[PDB]
């Protein structure tokens, strides 16, 4: 089964060829662009305070090699 | 003394043409132009002409001479030649400083000198006016008046300009 | 009228931009035209007086020219105030 | 945080701001306590020279009132 | 003496300023290079310590091999360390660059690319975690806070 | 005389600059470690060439400000728009001939 | 008193350039989920000064130039004239009060060119002078739609002071009357200063050093942080009370800093154009709708009544 990912006809209707213009010379999609790198300037980042905080491991964690004894 | 600003200016305006007439490379003659025009701007501002100075900083040199310094980049000169390395330069550029330094001499030994036609050498300032009360600029009101007085100008400068872009893509489409 | 229609729905989906700016260029060319205000443009550049206005000598038969320019004759500004 | 973004942009701030401050008081102390007087044409630039040849002390920004009557 | 005092405290200000605006160069030759971008992106964050993402090679201070050096490949990367202006540090990481690494045998594998740049810091691992490399990193600011290059001068 | 100090106390700062930023103490004792045509396209040149045309004609539309002072609107006015649609009909002339485009 | 004025507009122009490096750092770090620096002093206040350093004491690799004196003409060039940008800027005063201020700026900005041109020819390499004439040419394409755009609005002003946009603006900002000019003002001061999406000097060569690189880089930051300075004069007129003249410069100062985040906002949310592609924002799209408005905007005072006073 597929889809198509760009496979659509515009509407060629006076509202929506004017809705095109006004995004075209209004700048609307760039203008919500900024609207996404706006919120992440609110948003808590996501760094850890290395080497006071570290990133988390699994006891599967594979480093450096040590011969054992009993 | 600063008394003698528009001469001093002067002065240097005819080193910067001594240095690209003596033709270097077209690069460094470039440069000696560009000082030529700087010069000659603060020639006209200290005349009262503050818009025909700028228009040279603005066109002449922003426009005209970078549209030059373009064309040399591209189909010139891309590297220099050492300045002043040929003798026919030097030689030249040493003669038009000699000439100069003369008559620079001369008008400021005797405040005047006849070089072919006599001059004077009080320095410039004398012949200025000595009455101006008026509430605007007199050269601004001239310039603007391009557009009430001179319409016959305006038709054949902008033709020309118009005629100007369709015969160079005439020439330059080979 | 609908030919033209068709093609200006056209020229508005392809080519916005150059629809705007042909569309305030008539406005530019057009309006100046049919504007009511246009004529007080000239009125008040005439009103606005850049140098000293000399005075007439008076032969006696000059009934417009005011003595004073607090008299009531000669141009009136009245009509720019209230503009 | 974001608003650890902003001391560097209070530096800024400050910096952009002494340049206008610096040349208000600059321009004040300079001239009697005034704005620096403006001649930008020659109607102007006569009567600050008329000033100055008024004031007695080859000052523009000195004014003389009615006590020099 | 004040003489050398001065000297003391001026070492300190230029391997201050040194260590604490290391701008890299990042020869990303393989998968160790995945993990410096994971050190460049925001959990590690390394621009946070003043290294900034990717500086051009003629604004670079420290050059980071991450990844296997090919024999094809080896003149380049020479060339661009001898273009570096200096001071200039190298931090081999991974275990290609290092030794060779999986690929240490191979007819078209340089066993290390320590055989044609110096290196300053070894990084183990294949590749080094991004939390490993930044602890290189680090290691490489200690060694330039080491440094008394106005020491030696003035015993000259 | 402001100007002219303002003037020269900026290129004598960027001229201490860069020569500071030349000659720095480095610590070393030991030795340091033509006009033909540019393979350039002719599209380039018609661009410098159309904005020095372009350039030439805004010099004339600068007055415009102290223009429309004048009591002689109608003629300010119309030789204002005569100008500006010359302007344009030189861009529309360029266009339509191919010379704004970068392929080829 | 007036060389004092001189220095206490240099030096905090400067330190104004060399923090902004450090807030354009950290906003996009927190746009980007990151932090930037702040380790290297508290909140990264040290930056700068570490990177300052660090420049000015990294050895000059200069390769043998074509053309010594167009080498070090290229900086002195670049840095002495942005400063100069800066001396008639009314905040609320300027240094240089100049009746043609607006028309100085212009002429200025005009000559910033060459430094690109020099540094191409000095740079003893067919591409990177290739590089430079790609870029003057797009400097130069976006000077037409500036000064256009200047003229437009200053038919509302009346004048080319730049201290009478203040008084144009008291009752409202021009923004208001001109948001289609300001719209492309503002993209075209991108496009003028190489900034993203119309970073191409950068871009192009990806796909100088020290002292040198740093006042090349110091030259470009003192013009980013100017042309915001002048967009908000041009748009967002601040009020001036002669007697409290600091009120208007805390209030500019605060349009000139947001105007200046948003170009780091900008850098942060879109691709790169192509060159053709920048090319043709201007010639087909700008330069066709400036055009149009200047006829506007000669028009529109007539028409409405409206012509400023020249004085
Ligand atoms: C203009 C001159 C400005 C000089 C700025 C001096 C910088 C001060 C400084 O070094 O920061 C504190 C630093 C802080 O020390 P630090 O760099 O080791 O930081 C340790 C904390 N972590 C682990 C997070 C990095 O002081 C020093 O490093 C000691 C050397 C001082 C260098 C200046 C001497 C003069
Ligand atoms: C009553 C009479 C009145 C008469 C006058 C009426 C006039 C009003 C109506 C006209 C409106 C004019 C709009 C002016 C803005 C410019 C418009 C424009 O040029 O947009 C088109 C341009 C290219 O469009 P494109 O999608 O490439 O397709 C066209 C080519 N086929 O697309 C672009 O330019 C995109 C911009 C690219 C840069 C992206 C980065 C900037 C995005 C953030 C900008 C934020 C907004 C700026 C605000 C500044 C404030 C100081
Ligand atoms: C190869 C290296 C190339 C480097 C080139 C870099 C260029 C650096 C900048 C050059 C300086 C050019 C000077 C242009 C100033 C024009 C500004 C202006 O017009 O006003 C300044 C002043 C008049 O002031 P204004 O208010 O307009 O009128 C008088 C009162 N109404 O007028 C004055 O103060 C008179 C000053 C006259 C001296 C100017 C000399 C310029 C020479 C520069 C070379
Ligand atoms: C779509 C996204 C586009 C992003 C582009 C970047 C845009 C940045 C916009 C920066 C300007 C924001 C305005 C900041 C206000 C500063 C604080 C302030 O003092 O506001 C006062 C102002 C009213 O006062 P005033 O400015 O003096 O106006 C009087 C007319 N002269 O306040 C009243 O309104
Ligand atoms: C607000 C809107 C309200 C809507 C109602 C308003 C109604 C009144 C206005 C109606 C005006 C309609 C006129 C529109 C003309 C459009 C012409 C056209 O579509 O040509 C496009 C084409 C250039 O496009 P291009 O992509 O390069 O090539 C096509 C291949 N795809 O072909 C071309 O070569 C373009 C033509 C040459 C360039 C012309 C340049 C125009 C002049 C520049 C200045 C602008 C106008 C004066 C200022
Ligand atoms: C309302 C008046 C306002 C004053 C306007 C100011 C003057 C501006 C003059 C611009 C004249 C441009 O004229 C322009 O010429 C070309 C002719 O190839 C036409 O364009 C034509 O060629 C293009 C290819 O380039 C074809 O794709 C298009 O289908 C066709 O229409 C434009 O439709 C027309 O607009
Ligand atoms: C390629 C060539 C392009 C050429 C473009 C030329 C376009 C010219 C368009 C505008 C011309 C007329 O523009 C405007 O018209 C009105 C007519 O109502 C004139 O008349 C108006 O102003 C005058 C003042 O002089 C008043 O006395 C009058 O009462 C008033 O109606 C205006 O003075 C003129 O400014
Ligand atoms: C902004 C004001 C800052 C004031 C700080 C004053 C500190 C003065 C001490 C400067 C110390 C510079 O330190 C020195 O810099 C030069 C940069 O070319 C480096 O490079 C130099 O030495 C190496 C060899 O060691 C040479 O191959 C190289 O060609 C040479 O340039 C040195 O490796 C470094 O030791
Ligand atoms: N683009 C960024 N904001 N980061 C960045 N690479 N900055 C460059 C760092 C720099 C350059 C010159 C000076 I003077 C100073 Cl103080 C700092
Ligand atoms: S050391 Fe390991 S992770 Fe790094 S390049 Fe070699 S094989 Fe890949």
């Amino acid at each position: 089964t597929y889809k198509y990912v760009n496979l659509r006809e515009p509407s060629m209707d006076m509202k929506s060829v004017t809705d095109r213009a006004a995004q075209t010379l209004l700048w609307t999609e760039l203008i919500r662009g900024l609207g996404m790198t706006l919120s992440y300037l609110f948003r808590e980042p996501a760094t850890i305070n290395y080497p006071f905080e570290k990133g988390p491991l699994s006891p599967r964690f594979r480093g450096e090699h040590a011969l054992r004894r009993y | 003394m600063m008394l003698y600003i528009v001469f001093i200016l002067s002065v240097i305006f005819v080193m910067g043409f001594v240095g690209f007439s003596s033709k270097p490379s077209p690069i460094y003659g470039g440069l000696g132009l560009i000082v030529s025009g700087g010069v000659g701007c603060g020639i006209v501002l200290n005349f009262g002409g503050s818009f025909l100075g700028l228009m040279v900083f603005l066109i002449y040199l922003g426009g005209m001479m970078v549209v030059f310094g373009y064309t040399t980049a591209m189909a010139t000169e891309q590297y220099p030649e050492i300045w002043l390395s040929n003798k026919a330069v030097l030689g030249a550029f040493v003669t038009g400083l000699l000439m100069e330094f003369f008559m620079v001499y001369y008008v400021l030994k005797d405040k005047e000198v006849e070089v072919v036609f006599e001059f004077n050498g009080l320095g410039d300032w004398v012949i200025y006016d000595t009455g101006d009360s008026g509430f605007f600029s007199e050269e601004a009101m001239g310039i603007a008046a391009l557009y009430s007085y001179g319409t016959w100008l305006v038709i054949v400068t902008g033709w020309s300009l118009l005629i100007g872009v369709v015969v160079i893509m005439e020439i330059t489409r080979g | 009228a609908e030919r033209v229609a068709a093609f200006l729905k056209n020229v508005w989906a392809k080519e916005p931009v150059l629809v705007a700016s042909f569309a305030i260029a008539g406005l530019a060319v057009i309006l100046p035209t049919l504007s009511p205000y246009t004529k007080y443009s000239l009125m008040i550049n005439r009103a606005t007086p850049y140098n000293y206005p000399v005075p007439l000598r008076d032969d006696g038969n000059m009934p417009d020219v005011p003595s004073h320019p607090q008299d009531p004759q000669g141009p009136s500004l009245e009509w720019l105030k209230r503009l | 945080m974001w608003f650890e973004v902003l001391p560097g942009i209070a530096v800024m701030g400050v910096c952009l701001f002494i340049p206008g401050m610096a040349t208000a008081r600059i321009h004040r102390f300079s001239n009697g306590g005034k704005e620096k007087r403006v001649a930008h044409y020659p109607y102007q630039w006569y009567l600050m020279e008329r000033d100055r040849r008024v004031s007695g002390v080859n000052r523009s920004y000195v004014s003389k009132g009615l006590e020099n009557i | 003496s004040r003489g050398e005092y001065v000297v003391a405290k001026l070492d300190d200000l230029i391997n201050w300023a040194r260590r604490s605006s290391l701008w890299p160069m990042t020869f990303g030759l393989a998968c160790c290079a995945v993990e410096m971008m994971h050190m460049a992106a925001p959990r590690y964050d390394m621009d946070r310590f003043g290294v900034v993402f990717r500086a051009s090679p003629r604004q670079s201070d420290v050059m980071i091999v991450a990844g296997t050096l090919t024999n094809k490949m080896a003149p380049a990367l020479r060339k661009v360390y001898d273009q570096m202006p200096e001071p200039r540090y190298v931090v081999s990481m991974g275990s290609c660059a290092n030794g060779g690494g999986y690929y240490h045998y191979s007819y078209s594998v340089v066993r290390g690319c320590d055989r044609i740049v110096p290196v300053d810091i070894y990084v183990p691992g294949c590749p080094p975690t991004a939390e490993a490399l930044l602890y290189g990193i680090l290691q490489l600011q200690k060694k330039i806070k080491r440094e008394k290059r106005l020491r030696i001068w003035y015993r000259r | 005389m402001n100007l002219m100090l303002a003037l020269l106390t900026n290129f004598t700062l960027a001229t201490l600059l860069v020569i500071i930023a030349f000659w720095l103490p480095q610590l070393n004792v030991y030795s340091e470690k033509g006009s033909a045509r540019l393979p350039f396209s002719m599209k380039f040149f018609l661009v410098a060439i159309t904005f020095l045309l372009f350039d030439l004609e805004i010099a004339l539309l600068l007055p415009l400000p102290w223009a429309s002072q004048t009591a002689n609107l109608n003629t300010m006015l119309t030789m204002a728009l005569f100008l500006i649609i010359l302007l344009a009909v030189s861009l529309a002339y360029e266009w339509t001939q191919k010379g704004l485009e970068w392929t080829e | 008193m007036f060389m004092i004025n001189i220095l206490m507009l240099i030096i905090p122009i400067l330190l104004a350039v060399a923090f902004l490096t450090l807030v354009e750092r950290k906003v996009l770090g927190y746009m980007q989920l990151r932090k930037g620096p702040n380790v290297v002093g508290p909140y990264g206040l040290l930056q700068p000064i570490a990177d300052a350093i660090k420049l000015f004491i990294k050895e000059p690799l200069r390769p043998a130039t074509s053309s010594a004196s167009m080498f070090i003409l290229a900086p002195i060039m670049a840095l002495g004239l942005a400063l100069t940008m800066w001396i008639p800027l009314p905040m609320p005063y300027p240094l240089i009060n100049m009746n043609l201020g607006v028309l100085f700026m212009l002429a200025m900005s005009s000559l910033a060119v060459y430094s690109i041109l020099w540094s191409g020819w000095a740079s003893n390499s067919k591409y990177a002078l290739i590089g430079a004439l790609r870029a003057v040419a797009q400097t130069i394409s976006y000077e037409v739609t500036l000064a256009i755009i200047l003229l437009s609005v200053l038919l509302m002003s009346g004048s080319f002071t730049l201290s009478t946009l203040i008084t144009t603006q008291e009752q409202m900002w021009l923004i208001l009357p001109a948001w289609p000019l300001a719209m492309m003002w503002f993209i075209s001061t991108l496009a003028e200063t190489n900034r993203a999406p119309f970073d191409l000097t950068e871009g192009e060569s990806e796909l100088y050093a020290a002292g040198p690189f740093a006042l090349f880089f110091m030259a470009e930051y003192a013009n980013i942080i100017m042309m915001n300075i002048f967009t908000a004069i041009l748009f967002l007129g601040t009020s001036h009370n002669p007697h409290m003249p600091e009120l208007y410069t805390i209030n500019f100062t605060i349009k000139s800093l947001l105007l200046t985040m948003s170009f780091l906002w900008i850098r942060a949310s879109y691709p790169r154009f192509r060159y053709d592609q920048l090319m043709h924002l201007l010639w087909k799209n700008f330069l066709p709708l400036t055009l149009a408005l200047c006829m506007w905007h000669v028009s529109l005072p007539i028409l409405t009544s409206g012509i400023p006073p020249q004085t």
